[PDB]
């Protein structure tokens, strides 16, 4: 199984986690995309506001519905394919995070949990993983995440340190 | 060696005035020498060389080579119809000579392309503008009369130009162009329409002959000619389209760069 | 303002916005966020807008602007609403009027054109603020001032971009294809109406020598022809 | 017509010339993608710019 993460999805998750890190409050959001075959495309994400509540019940359905409706006026219009969080404890320190995933899985059994570490992520090393629950057994497992970028996106990214029909056909 | 080149050009010109066409052409072929020495020594010499090249082109069937040499000596309207402006550095008598050369070039110039330009040339004179109008009309009767009236200009030595040969040859080519300009584009054409148009040409019998003769030239294509019926019949496209698109882009580039 | 810096995320966000619709002809519009309180405007985030254009007239969803911005403020108040973007690739006739709308949210309005087609390598972005030089003895006339751009990133994004470029260092699409086929099966009438439009634009320009309007019309016609070729 | 044009030849003489150029009588004497797409893409881009 493979989670393909888009350029804006990865940058938003790193940005949000780091912003969250300055906050000292854990940061979560939703991942948007497409279940293709076994494989899942994550094309975008959005941040959920910080909540006093920890882990589950963090989600704000009024915020989510508003954000989803306003995006839909926006082009992407993509299913919630899971959620991301930044959690410091390693490795697999916290039980609580998993139950959240069970709630997502009950809504859509294909849902994916992404976890990113904004402190240990350094130049040359992004610290990220993707999980699903298993269907004496362990409760969950990790699938490697690849990155998808268009030729247009590749050119765009190269401006750092600079010194549609096709996609459809594909 | 610039002086030697000048001597060659002058000698060649003298031979042409009193000399045979082929030997002069050979001299012209030897004759060309780096631009720069001529540019450093004087403005005029380059203009004279350009005039000689134009004369050779005129002697030559092609008017293309002479068209380039004359424009460089003097400003000429460019492909894509942009003005070509010449430097005024050369001495005024030399400049007058250059203007005369430009007037001569018009004859070469008209053959090269189009169309009705005399903007650089003075508006008032009817000598050249009138000639341009007559060509536009497509009727010889006016053209012939233009030669007849401005018989004096052609004559200007008399032995050297006893018979007006070049002007007559040029006029006969000029008469043919308009007929080709309809240029077929019709699968099948009524004989009568062709007869009406060919009737204008001086020979009445030319269309039976004049039309077939045109086919031999190949400027215009006739289908079914000589037929019992008597009625004439008349990837590549993509390439043409692509070409046009290229021109459009070029124009845009120049605009952006500007 | 002297210049503009744009974060790589904004470039990628504009491209992602454009990509989802899958329309070559269509130009997408949204909001930019960042900081415009100095001579260097820093563009650091963005969001898409619902946007439609009919004839000269265009519709923007005002409520969408307010409601999304309000959520943006809850995430990060440091990233202010500083202007708008569209996918261009060029300035359009309606842009000074659209810009007047964004002025209500903030001023002066800033327009970022992001060329998501990326025809020119050097710039994926053109930046403008509205100003009028003015004419003596006459009322001042509004126009866009072109500002120089550079792409710059904070450390987080720099790290992110470097990581992304390391290795270097469908139903909707089908529907679009069907629409293109339908256009092809109709293009003889649309040709004759794009021929007229083209002439109209020329007329406008003549009047100016209105001119802007005509130019826009001509551009639209050309675009329509290009889209017909691509379909073929 | 051909015989006339050749100088009013007899049928026998005409035959000599038809034979010489391989002409014979019939009813009468018988006498006789991807790249493009890419180009458009570029052109379009240029126009847009």
């Amino acid at each position: 199984k493979q989670v393909q993460i888009d350029g804006l999805v990865v940058l938003k998750i790193i940005k949000h986690y780091q912003e969250e890190g300055q906050g000292t409050e854990v940061v979560q959001g939703v991942l948007l995309g497409l279940v293709v075959e076994d494989r899942l495309e994550i094309t975008n994400c959005f941040p959920f506001p910080q909540h006093t509540e920890d882990d589950a019940d963090f989600d704000e359905v009024q915020y989510q519905m508003e954000m989803m409706r306003s995006l839909r006026h926006v082009n992407i219009d993509h299913l919630h394919v899971g959620w991301y969080q930044s959690t410091y404890y390693g490795s697999f320190v916290t039980r609580a995070l998993l139950d959240s995933q069970f709630s997502y899985q009950h809504a859509i059994e294909e849902s994916v949990v992404l976890i990113y570490d904004p402190i240990k992520t350094a130049q040359g090393s992004l610290s990220l993983k993707a999980y699903r629950l298993t269907p004496f057994e362990y409760m969950f497992e990790e699938v490697p995440i690849v990155i998808k970028n268009s030729h247009l996106i590749n050119v765009l990214m190269w401006e750092l340190e600079k010194k549609x029909x096709x996609x459809x056909x594909x | 060696k610039m002086l030697g080149y000048f001597s060659l050009v002058g000698l060649l010109r003298l031979h042409s005035l009193l000399g045979d066409y082929y030997q002069a052409i050979k001299v012209l072929e030897n004759i060309e020498l780096n631009k720069k020495s001529m540019y450093s020594r004087v403005p005029e010499c380059q203009v004279t060389t350009y005039y000689y090249v134009g004369f050779a082109y005129l002697m030559m069937r092609r008017y293309q080579d002479a068209i380039r040499v004359f424009a460089n000596i003097l400003l000429y309207i460019q492909r894509t119809k942009s003005m070509f402006q010449r430097t005024t550095y050369k001495y005024e008598m030399i400049n007058k000579q250059n203007e005369q050369m430009h007037a001569l070039l018009a004859i070469a110039l008209t053959m090269y392309p189009m169309r009705i330009d005399e903007s650089i040339h003075l508006q008032l004179r009817e000598k050249y503008g009138d000639k341009m109008l007559r060509m536009q009309k497509g009727d010889p009767q006016v053209y012939e009369e233009l030669f007849s009236y401005s018989c004096p200009k052609f004559l200007s030595e008399p032995f050297l130009q006893q018979l007006k040969v070049f002007s007559d040859e040029v006029q006969q080519q000029a008469q043919l162009s308009t007929i080709r300009s309809f240029l077929k584009l019709y699968t099948t054409m009524p004989v009568a329409k062709l007869a009406g148009f060919l009737d204008l040409t001086e020979q009445e019998f030319r269309i039976q002959l004049l039309v077939f003769k045109h086919k031999m030239k190949n400027l215009v294509w006739t289908s079914g000619i000589s037929a019992l019926d008597g009625e004439f019949q008349s990837x590549x496209x993509x390439x043409x389209x692509x070409x046009x698109x290229x021109x459009x882009x070029x124009x845009x580039x120049x605009x952006x760069x500007x | 303002g002297r210049v503009v810096r744009l974060h790589p995320v904004i470039l990628a966000s504009i491209v992602d916005s454009y990509e989802r619709r899958n329309e070559g002809a269509a130009r997408v519009i949204g909001t930019l966020l960042g900081t415009v309180d100095k001579h260097s405007v820093e563009v650091t985030n963005c969001f898409s807008v619902p946007h439609n254009e009919s004839e000269d007239e265009v519709a923007v969803d005002m409520e969408f602007a307010k409601n999304m911005y309000e959520l943006h403020k809850k995430v990060s108040p440091n990233e202010l609403i500083l202007g708008w973007y569209a996918t261009g690739h060029d300035i359009t006739e309606h842009s000074v009027l659209i810009h007047e709308y964004y002025s209500r949210e903030a001023p002066n309005p800033i327009h970022l054109t992001v060329d998501t087609s990326l025809q020119n390598g050097r710039m994926s972005i053109k930046a403008y603020v509205s100003t009028l030089m003015g004419v003596p003895g006459r009322t001042m006339g509004v126009m866009f001032t072109p500002l120089t751009v550079k792409y710059a990133y904070y450390d987080t994004e720099r790290i992110g971009v470097d990581l992304i470029m390391k290795t270097c260092f469908x139903x909707x699409x089908x529907x679009x294809x069907x629409x293109x086929x339908x256009x092809x099966x109709x293009x003889x009438x649309x040709x004759x109406x794009x021929x007229x439009x083209x002439x109209x634009x020329x007329x406008x320009x003549x009047x100016x020598x209105x001119x802007x309007x005509x130019x826009x019309x001509x551009x639209x016609x050309x675009x329509x022809x290009x889209x017909x070729x691509x379909x073929x | 017509l051909l015989a006339e044009m050749l100088g009013d030849l007899s049928d026998s003489q005409l035959k000599v010339w038809m034979s010489k150029y391989g002409w014979s009588a019939d009813e009468q004497i018988f006498i006789c993608x991807x790249x493009x797409x890419x180009x458009x893409x570029x052109x379009x881009x240029x126009x847009x710019x």
